[PDB]
Order: C-alpha cells, then sequence, then structure tokens
C-alpha cells in the first residue's frame, strides 16, 4: 500500500493529474464564461 | 610533538582556489596528509559534484578559508 | 612537440592517464610531491594523437595533464595512406 | 534633529551652523565634498534671500512682476523701465554686457581667494560695523542667516512652481486668490 | 486614436450578420428538428451573444469591424489589460512563491535530490496554501533581506 | 488552552501573553518575532479604525432610514458637498495631519520614548508612550487616567482585541454587501429579515 502511494507521488504521475485537473478547470470556464475577451466587473 | 596541521576533521572549509569547481563554496575536511612534502595535504569532500562526477579532490593550505 | 601535452605538480599519481594512452605517449616517473611517490610524464609527444581521452581520466580539481593541439604531421594526423 | 527618532549620519556631528542631521543621500562624504557644499549652500541662500523681496516688492507697487520685468528683452527694441522711468541703457546688449563683465569680475574674485572659511564668511569691508565682535552672537548670527536663507529658497520654488501652475501671476495675486476662496484656491486645484 | 466603440462600428455590426448567415447558410440543409440542426442553432446564439459582450463591454473597434486593445493604461479600459495583467501576477507569484517554499524546506535533507523527482505530496500540501499571501510574505522578506544572498553561491 | 480549531494544536510560537491568542496562524506567517513585533499593532491599528468605521457606516444609516435625521448611504458619502469643501484639499489636509500623527507613532515603535524629549512645550510630556507599544495611553491621550498598565491589559485588552477582530470582518461585510445588493447594510439586514429564507446570498446572485 505504502509502495503503491508513493509510485503515485513521483514526478510524471502526479503531472497528468495535476494538469488533467488544470485543463478540466480551464474547459468548464470556458463553457460556462465563453469569448472572454475582457475583464467587465470593475 | 609538533599537533597536526590544518583544520582537523568535519571542519566546514571555504574553498579559494579559482579555477575550482567549487569556488566560493564550502565541503568537508575528511583528513588533512600530515607529510610536510605533500603538495596538497588538505582532502576535502563535497555535496555536489564536478562535471565528471567526481566529489573530491586534494587542497592547498592557503586556498583553504576556515569557516566557522 | 607536434601537439604539446604537459603535466602539471596537482596530479596525484593515479596512473590513469597513462594507462589511456592508445599509442603509448605519457609515461611514469618517480616523484616525491604525493602519498602515492610518483608523478605522470610525456617523453614521446611526437606520436600524440590529440584524441583527449588521456585527460578524460585525470581526476583533481581541474586537470593534471593537459593537451594543447598545435602543427599537426603525418602522425598526428594518423593517416595511414 | 530634523527627523526625531533617527540616529545622527556620523559625519554631522554639529560642529557647523545650521546642521540638523539632513544628509539621506550621503552627499556629504567627502569633507572635501562637505566644504564646498558649504559655500554653494550660503551662497544660494544669500542671493535669494536678496532676490525674494525683489520679486515681491515691485508687485507690490504698480509696476510689473519679476515675469513682466525680463520682458523688453524679447522683444528687439528694448528699453528698460526702472520705477517707470526709461533708463537709457535698458537695452539688452547693453545691461548684458554691463553684467557679465561685473558679476564675472566680482565673482571671479571669489574664485581666486581659498582660506577656505572666508569663503563662506568674509567679513571686512563686508562687516563695516562688526557685528562679528562677539563670537557667541556672530556663531548664532550665522544660524540667523542659514535658517532665513534655507527659508528664502523654499520661497523662491514657490514662486517658480506657482508660475509655472499659474503663467502670468504674481505671489501676491496668487496670495489674493486664495485669500478669496482659501477652500477652493489652493494646490489641491493643480492636481 | 480614432478608434470607435463597437457598439457603433458598423463594420462591427457587419461581421457579426456574415457569420450569422454563413452559419445559417450550412444549417438550411439538414432537418428542422435533429441534431445537427440544435447544434448549428447553439453556435449560432453563442455567436450573437458573443458579438453583443464586445459591443457592451466597451471594446473599440477600428475600420476591420474588430475589437482593439488600449494597453497604454487609460484607465476607462482598466479590464483589457491591466486588471488581468495583475489577476496573472497574483497568480504567477503563488507559482513562484510555493516552489520557492518547498526546496527551501527539503534543502536540509540527506539527498535533496530524491525528494524532487518524487516529490513529497503532504509537505506539498501545507505549504500549497502559504502562496495565498505570497505578496505579503515576500515583501517582508525583501525588507528582513531573507529574499536574496550575497556572495556565497555555488556549493553552500 | 481553547484555540480555534479543538482538535489541532496551536503553534509553537503563539505561546500567550499577547491577548487574544486563539493559536490561529495557519500559513506561518509569524514564525519570526521582528515579523510578529510589527504585525500587532497593524491588527490594532485595523482594528480601532474598523470599529469606528463601521459604526460610522451603521449608524448613520440607521438615523436616516428611521427618519430622525437624513445623512447619504456610506456608498454615496464621498461625491457629498455642503461648502467650502474641494475634495481636492481635504485629501491634503487629512493626509497633512494623518501624516503627522501616523509617522510620530511609527518612529515611536522604532524608537520607543525617543518622542518626547524635545523642545516644544507643554505637551513634551504624555507622547511618551503608554509603556505598551500599541497602547499609548498618557495624560493627555487618556485624559480620563483610567488605567494600571499590567492587570487589565490582560484581561481588558482581551475585549478590545476580540471587539475588533469581529469589526474588521463586519466592515468587510458592507463591502461585499453594498457591492453586490446596490443598497445600504440596514437595507440587506431588512430585506433578508422579511423573508429570511427567500431573501438570502443565494437569491442575491
Ligand atoms: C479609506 C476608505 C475609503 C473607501 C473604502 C472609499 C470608497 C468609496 N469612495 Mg471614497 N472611499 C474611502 C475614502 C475616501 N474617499 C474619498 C473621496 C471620494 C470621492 C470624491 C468619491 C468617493 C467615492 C467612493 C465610492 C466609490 C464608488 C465605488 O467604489 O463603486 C463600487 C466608495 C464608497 C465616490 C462616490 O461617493 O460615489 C458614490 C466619489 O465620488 N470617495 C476621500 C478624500 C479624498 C477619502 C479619504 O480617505
Ligand atoms: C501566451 C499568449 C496568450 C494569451 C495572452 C492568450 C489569451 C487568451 N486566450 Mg489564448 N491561445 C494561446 C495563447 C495565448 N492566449 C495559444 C498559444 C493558443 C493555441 C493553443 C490559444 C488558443 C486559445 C483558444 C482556443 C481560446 C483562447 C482564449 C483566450 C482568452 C482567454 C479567455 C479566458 O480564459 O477568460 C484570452 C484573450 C479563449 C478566447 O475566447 O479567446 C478570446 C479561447 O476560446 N486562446
Ligand atoms: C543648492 C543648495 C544647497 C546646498 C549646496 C546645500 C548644502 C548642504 N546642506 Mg542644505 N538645504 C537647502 C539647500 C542646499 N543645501 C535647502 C533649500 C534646504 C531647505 C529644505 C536645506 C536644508 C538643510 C538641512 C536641514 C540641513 C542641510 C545640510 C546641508 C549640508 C550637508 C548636506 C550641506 C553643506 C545639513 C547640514 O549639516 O547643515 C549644514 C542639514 O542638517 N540643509
Ligand atoms: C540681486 C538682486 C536683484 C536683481 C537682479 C534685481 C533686478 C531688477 N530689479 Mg530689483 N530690487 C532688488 C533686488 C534685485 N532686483 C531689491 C532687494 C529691491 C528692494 C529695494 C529691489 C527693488 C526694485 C524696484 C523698486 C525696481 C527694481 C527693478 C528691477 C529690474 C530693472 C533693473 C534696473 O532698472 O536697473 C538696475 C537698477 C539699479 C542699479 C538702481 C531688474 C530685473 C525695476 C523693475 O521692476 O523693473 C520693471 C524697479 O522699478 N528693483
Ligand atoms: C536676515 C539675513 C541675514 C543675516 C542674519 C546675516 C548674518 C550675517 N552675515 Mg549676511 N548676507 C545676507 C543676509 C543675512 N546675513 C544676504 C542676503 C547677503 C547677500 C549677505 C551677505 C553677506 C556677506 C558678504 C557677509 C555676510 C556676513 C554676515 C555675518 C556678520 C554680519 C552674519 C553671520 C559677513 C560675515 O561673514 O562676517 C564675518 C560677510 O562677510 N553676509
Ligand atoms: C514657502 C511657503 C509657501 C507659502 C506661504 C505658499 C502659499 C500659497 N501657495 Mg504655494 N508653493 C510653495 C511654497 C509656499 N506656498 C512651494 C515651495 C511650492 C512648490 C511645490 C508651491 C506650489 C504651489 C502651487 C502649485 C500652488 C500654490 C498655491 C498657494 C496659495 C494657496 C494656499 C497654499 O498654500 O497652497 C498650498 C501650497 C503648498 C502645499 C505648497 C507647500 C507649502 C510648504 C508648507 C512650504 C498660497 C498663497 C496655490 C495657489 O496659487 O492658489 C490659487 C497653487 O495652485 N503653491
Ligand atoms: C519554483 C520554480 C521556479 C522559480 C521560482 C524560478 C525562478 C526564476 N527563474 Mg526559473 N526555471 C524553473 C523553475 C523556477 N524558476 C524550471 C523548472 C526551469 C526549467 C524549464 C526554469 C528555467 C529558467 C530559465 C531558462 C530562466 C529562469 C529564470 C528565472 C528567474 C526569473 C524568473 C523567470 O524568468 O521565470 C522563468 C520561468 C520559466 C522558465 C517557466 C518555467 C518555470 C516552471 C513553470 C515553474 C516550475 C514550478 C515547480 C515545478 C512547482 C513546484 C511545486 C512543488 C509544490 C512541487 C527567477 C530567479 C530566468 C533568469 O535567469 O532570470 C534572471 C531564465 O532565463 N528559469
Ligand atoms: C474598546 C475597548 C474595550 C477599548 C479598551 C481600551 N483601550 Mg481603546 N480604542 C477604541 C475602542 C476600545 N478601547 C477605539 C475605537 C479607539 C480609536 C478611537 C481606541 C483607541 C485607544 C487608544 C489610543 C488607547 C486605547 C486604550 C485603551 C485601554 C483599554 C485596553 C489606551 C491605553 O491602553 O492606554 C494605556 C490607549 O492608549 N484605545
Ligand atoms: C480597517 C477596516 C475598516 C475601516 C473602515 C473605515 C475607516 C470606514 C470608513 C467609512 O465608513 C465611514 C466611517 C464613513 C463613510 O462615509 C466613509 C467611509 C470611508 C466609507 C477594516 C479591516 C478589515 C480587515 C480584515 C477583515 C482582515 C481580515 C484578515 C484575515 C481574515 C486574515 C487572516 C489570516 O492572517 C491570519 C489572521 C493568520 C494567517 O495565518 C491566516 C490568514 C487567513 C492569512
Ligand atoms: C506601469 C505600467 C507599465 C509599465 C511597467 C514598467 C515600466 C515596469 C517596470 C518594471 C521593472 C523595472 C521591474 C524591475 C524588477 C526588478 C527586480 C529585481 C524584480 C525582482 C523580483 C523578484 C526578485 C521576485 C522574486 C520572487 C517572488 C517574490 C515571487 C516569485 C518567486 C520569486 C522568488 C521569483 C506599462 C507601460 C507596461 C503598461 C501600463 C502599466
Ligand atoms: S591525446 Fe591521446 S595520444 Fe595524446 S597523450 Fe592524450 S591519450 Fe595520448
Ligand atoms: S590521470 Fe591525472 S592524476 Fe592521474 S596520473 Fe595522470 S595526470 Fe596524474
Amino acid at each position: 500500500m505504502r509502495d503503491i502511494k508513493t509510485y503515485l507521488s513521483v514526478a510524471p504521475v502526479l503531472s497528468t493529474l495535476w494538469f488533467g485537473a488544470l485543463a478540466g478547470l480551464l474547459i468548464e470556464i470556458n463553457r460556462l464564461f465563453p469569448d472572454a475577451l475582457s475583464f467587465p466587473f470593475f | 610533538k609538533p599537533p597536526p596541521r590544518g583544520p582537523k576533521r568535519g571542519t566546514k572549509v571555504k574553498i579559494l582556489r579559482r579555477e575550482s569547481y567549487w569556488y566560493n563554496g564550502t565541503g568537508s575536511v575528511v583528513t588533512v596528509d600530515q607529510d610536510p612534502n605533500t603538495r596538497y595535504p588538505v582532502v576535502v569532500r563535497f555535496a555536489k559534484v564536478n562535471y565528471a562526477g567526481v566529489s573530491t579532490n586534494n587542497y592547498a593550505l592557503d586556498e583553504i578559508k576556515e569557516v566557522a | 612537440m607536434s601537439h604539446s601535452v604537459k603535466i602539471y605538480d596537482t596530479c596525484i599519481g593515479c596512473t590513469q592517464c597513462v594507462r589511456a594512452c592508445p599509442t603509448d605517449v605519457l609515461e611514469m616517473i618517480p616523484w616525491d610531491g604525493c602519498k602515492a611517490k610518483q608523478i605522470a610524464s610525456a617523453p614521446r609527444t611526437e606520436d600524440c594523437v590529440g584524441c583527449k581521452r588521456c585527460e578524460s581520466a585525470c581526476p583533481t580539481d581541474f586537470l593534471s595533464v593537459r593537451v594543447y593541439l598545435g602543427p599537426e604531421t603525418t602522425r598526428s594526423m594518423a593517416l595511414s595512406y | 534633529e530634523w527627523f526625531p527618532g533617527q540616529p545622527r549620519p556620523a559625519h554631522l556631528d554639529g560642529s557647523s551652523p545650521g546642521d540638523f542631521g539632513f544628509d539621506p543621500l550621503g552627499l556629504a562624504t567627502v569633507p572635501e565634498n562637505f566644504e564646498r557644499f558649504k559655500e554653494s549652500e550660503i551662497y544660494h541662500c544669500r542671493w535669494a534671500m536678496l532676490c525674494v523681496p525683489g520679486v515681491l516688492v515691485p508687485e507690490a507697487l504698480g509696476l510689473g512682476n519679476w515675469v513682466k520685468a525680463q520682458e523688453w528683452a524679447a522683444l528687439p527694441d528694448g528699453q528698460a523701465t526702472y520705477l517707470g522711468n526709461p533708463v537709457p541703457w535698458g537695452n539688452l546688449p547693453t545691461i548684458l554686457a554691463i553684467e557679465f563683465l561685473a558679476i564675472a569680475f566680482a565673482e571671479q574674485q571669489r574664485t581666486m581667494e581659498k582660506d577656505p572659511e572666508k569663503k563662506k564668511y568674509p567679513g571686512g569691508a563686508f562687516d563695516p560695523l562688526g557685528f562679528s565682535k562677539d563670537p557667541a552672537k556672530f556663531e548664532e548670527l550665522k544660524l540667523k542667516e542659514i535658517k532665513n536663507g534655507r527659508l528664502a529658497m523654499l520661497a523662491f520654488v514657490g514662486f517658480c512652481v506657482q508660475q509655472s501652475a499659474y503663467p502670468g501671476t504674481g505671489p501676491l495675486e496668487n496670495l489674493a486668490t486664495h485669500l478669496a476662496d482659501p477652500w477652493h484656491n489652493n494646490i489641491g486645484d493643480i492636481v | 486614436a480614432g478608434l470607435t466603440p463597437c457598439k457603433e462600428s458598423k463594420a462591427f455590426a457587419k461581421r457579426e450578420k456574415q457569420s450569422v448567415k454563413k452559419l445559417n447558410s450550412s444549417l438550411k440543409k439538414y432537418a428542422p428538428d435533429s441534431a445537427p440542426a440544435l447544434a448549428i442553432q447553439a453556435t449560432i446564439d453563442k455567436t450573437k451573444r458573443r458579438f453583443e459582450n464586445y459591443g457592451k463591454f466597451g471594446l473599440l473597434c477600428g475600420s476591420d469591424g474588430l475589437p482593439h486593445l488600449i494597453v497604454s493604461g487609460d484607465q476607462r479600459h482598466w479590464g483589457e489589460f491591466i486588471t488581468p495583467g495583475v489577476l496573472f501576477l497574483y497568480i504567477a507569484g503563488w507559482i513562484g512563491w510555493v516552489g520557492r517554499s518547498y526546496l527551501i524546506a527539503v534543502s536540509g535533507e540527506k539527498k535533496p535530490a530524491m525528494r524532487e523527482i518524487i516529490i513529497d505530496v503532504e509537505l506539498a500540501a501545507r505549504i500549497i496554501p502559504r502562496g495565498f499571501i505570497w505578496p505579503v510574505a515576500a515583501y517582508r522578506e525583501l525588507i528582513n533581506g531573507d529574499l536574496v544572498v550575497d556572495d556565497a553561491d555555488i556549493g553552500y | 488552552r481553547a484555540t480555534w480549531l479543538p482538535g489541532l494544536d496551536p503553534p509553537a510560537y503563539l505561546d500567550g501573553t499577547l491577548p487574544g491568542d486563539y493559536g490561529f496562524d495557519p500559513l506561518g506567517l509569524g514564525e519570526q518575532p521582528e515579523d510578529l513585533k510589527w504585525y500587532v499593532q497593524a491588527e490594532l491599528v485595523h482594528c480601532r479604525f474598523a470599529m469606528a468605521g463601521v459604526a460610522g457606516i451603521l449608524g448613520t444609516d440607521l438615523i436616516r432610514v428611521s427618519g430622525i435625521g437624513n445623512l447619504p448611504v456610506w456608498f454615496e458619502a464621498g461625491a457629498t458637498k455642503f461648502d467650502f469643501a474641494n475634495t481636492t484639499a481635504l485629501f491634503f489636509v487629512q493626509l497633512l495631519l494623518m501624516g503627522f500623527v501616523e509617522t510620530k507613532r511609527y518612529m515611536d515603535f522604532v524608537s520607543p520614548g525617543s518622542q518626547a524629549k524635545e523642545g516644544t512645550f507643554l505637551g513634551i510630556e504624555a507622547s511618551l508612550e503608554g509603556l505598551q507599544p500599541g497602547y499609548p495611553g498618557g495624560p493627555l491621550f487618556n485624559p480620563m487616567g483610567l488605567a494600571k498598565d499590567i492587570e487589565n491589559a490582560n484581561e481588558v485588552k482581551l475585549k478590545e482585541i476580540k471587539n475588533g477582530r469581529l469589526a474588521m470582518v463586519a466592515m468587510l461585510g458592507f463591502i461585499v454587501q453594498a457591492s453586490v445588493t446596490h443598497a445600504g447594510p440596514i437595507d440587506n439586514l431588512l430585506t433578508h429579515l422579511s423573508d429570511p429564507f427567500n431573501k438570502n446570498i443565494i437569491h442575491a446572485l
């Protein structure tokens, strides 16, 4: 069990997990606020 | 009767050789040779590695500054 | 003299350069300036091809055998024809 | 001290008139730089104290301000007016030549003496009464001069900046402007 | 600089007209209720509300009917460059400041080599929020003089 | 010790002499003395401005709505005008005296007591220090000199801390509350009190 977690902590595996989460987040935001050329809140 | 010369052991030293790979760096003294004729007595071990992979070499007394 | 091979006083007498000369340039002579009590020596620089492997096996601070490439002769160019 | 709570920069240990611990740029590190600065300081003080009332009092009379009193030289046929009177030598090349030779020579007479103390405090023919009699009073006499002289320089800065902010104005004209409505005429309205 | 507002520029309201007509051209070939007809319609509405937002948030359009950005800092236009820009700089430090903390954190170990190819996840979890306040934390380091070193560079 | 997070232990440096030491500084923002020493005043000056600040926002809108008096919204107060008040000059004026009082306080922390040995008379005694950096009570700053400087400082400052800590939060409420509701703070309270389960930030969005 410990060895599995350690392997999951090596750099490449984190990268896909981290970037994959990042890709999902940006895609969602563009799905809800599309075209987004300016920041018209303030 | 004469005491050993140079640092004793473990004492961090600041390297002063200009062409070295660890100039202005710090290593650990592992042994000093007590033969007066020996031309580079202080055997310095480091933490990094030079481009050859080596991580130790001899040094001269005046190229070693004994930080504390 | 075709190429110039020079050995400094840093050398620790490890006999790693001599064993790595492919054309028998360097050789070992007695000294008194090291624990090993021997320093390398280059008395046959004519046949020195210039293959820097002689000093890719000198394990010192910078280097203790150094090779400067000068003019080229028919053996320092390793011509077989 | 000027800034109660900061340590004195080591090279300002009184030992001078008008010295309150103020050298943030360390301009006076070199003693030679230190002494020459005193000269320029007292001179910049000395000239300024003369110039401020000469800028104001004419405006307090019918005469034009410190800007108008230089304007005839702009036009080629300029002739001056002192107390309104057209002085004959008021043409620009005339006064300029008179100005140049007199200013340079007397100011060169300065450049050719190195006491160096007299280069700040000559006295003598410049002290026809001899206020320097009481060294205690004379030392305080420098203080009054220094602080007043520093006061003059700022007033000079106010006069000039108010001119750039308000072209073609007078300091008393500026003063009265504020004096109408101080709360709607201020340095607030520039920016 | 002569850039008329997009809500006014007839060229802007021309591009909006063509791209709608171009899509409506591709639509009068499928069934009025099949899946293609809906996806086409979805993109049509997305386009019209795209153009409206560009003619609403004060984007200035040239003679190309296209928006132009004024990055000069005229604070009538702060949400074009300056506001998104500050938003980036906040994030960029957060990435920068966190990573610095970790390398320092694992620096004092037997071999920092192993703790970087095999990242310590728990330690990187108690450090991941410290990047919320990086502007405050760093600016104190700069004043205290621990953000930089002076002449001890290689080795230690 | 009754920290903020029951299970969690308090950090080692928040020993507890500072009033309101509820072992709370998760991000490692106070693990250096000179850091922590300069941070305490910030909370003290912020909270005090945030104690009066909410009341000025609060009380003014309370009296206006009920009808006793009339004043603009604190949101709308910035553009107000009666006479002889160019917002230009006021900014300069307020910057001046505040600049004067803020600095002399700054010099006190930078150099304790190096603020009440000078020439200017008649006042050179009180502005020494309260003997506690963030509490400069003197016989002018505490004209009802009503402190013993040690005992209640544990038990009364702890009131002024937990008072301020609340007040700083409250002001943050109005800024966001006015940012979304477009209305007055009590208006936000009055609206929510009307139909609480329908007047909520979920509906405000
Ligand atoms: C913690 C990460 C970190 C930090 C704080 C810095 C900081 C710096 N780098 Mg840099 N660098 C890094 C990682 C980092 N580097 C990595 C991984 C690479 C290899 C691609 C580089 C390659 C690089 C080059 C080539 C240059 C710098 C330069 C600089 C300096 C100017 C900033 C700049 O230009 O950014 C440069 C930014 C990049 C090149 C983008 C890549 C950085 C990645 C995206 C960040 C990685 C963060 C890390 C993986 C996250 C760890 C999280 C942890 C919890 C596990 C500054 C001292 C420049 C310099 O010398 O200026 C003085 C310069 O020329 N760096
Ligand atoms: C000063 C302040 C407000 C002052 C208000 C004033 C003067 C109001 C003035 C006015 O209304 C009047 C009077 C009249 C109006 O006509 C004019 C205006 C101007 C409108 C609020 C502070 C408000 C400040 C707040 C809310 C600060 C919150 C900070 C938090 C939560 C930080 C927490 C942490 O830092 C710790 C504690 C430990 C870390 O380890 C973890 C983290 C989380 C990082
Ligand atoms: C305003 C503006 C502008 C301009 C700008 C500019 C001009 C700027 C400059 C700038 C500059 C001139 C800068 C400089 C700098 C320097 C330095 C020196 C820096 C440094 C930094 C640092 C050092 C950092 C660090 C860090 C941190 C803190 C975070 C992350 C991590 C690290 C560690 C990296 C424009 C027009 C564009 C537009 C409008 C706006
Ligand atoms: S270059 Fe080659 S031939 Fe020459 S000394 Fe080195 S190893 Fe020998
Ligand atoms: S390799 Fe270097 S150290 Fe070794 S014997 Fe040769 S010259 Fe000497």
